[PDB]
């Protein structure tokens, strides 16, 4: 932004605004399990497949 | 001191002026100029 008003309009002086930046990486996230194929099919408790 | 024997009644006379341009009144008052921004609103 631009800075407190000066004392002087008499010799002006100049200035300039700062670019600032910011640099981030989105890097992934991830998590799973494994599990038998035959074991889910054979629960009739409906556990083992809520997963 | 600079003294001028001069005549006034022939065809043409001493020491000629030339009226090329007349009095032309020129104003720099607008802001944003050199004299106003880098000094202190001096007008000319």
């Amino acid at each position: 932004q631009f800075p407190k008003l000066r004392e002087w309009i008499g010799q002006r002086v100049i200035k300039d605004m700062a670019a600032q930046g910011y640099q981030i990486t989105n890097k992934l996230f991830e998590s799973t399990v494994g599990v038998k194929r035959t074991d889910i099919e054979d629960d009739n408790l409906g556990v083992y497949g809520p997963l | 001191f600079a003294p001028a024997a001069d005549p006034g009644a022939a065809w043409y006379l001493l020491d000629t002026s030339r009226s090329l341009k007349p009095l032309i009144y020129q104003e720099r008052m607008k802001p944003s100029f050199t004299s106003m921004t880098k000094e202190d609103d001096e007008q000319v």
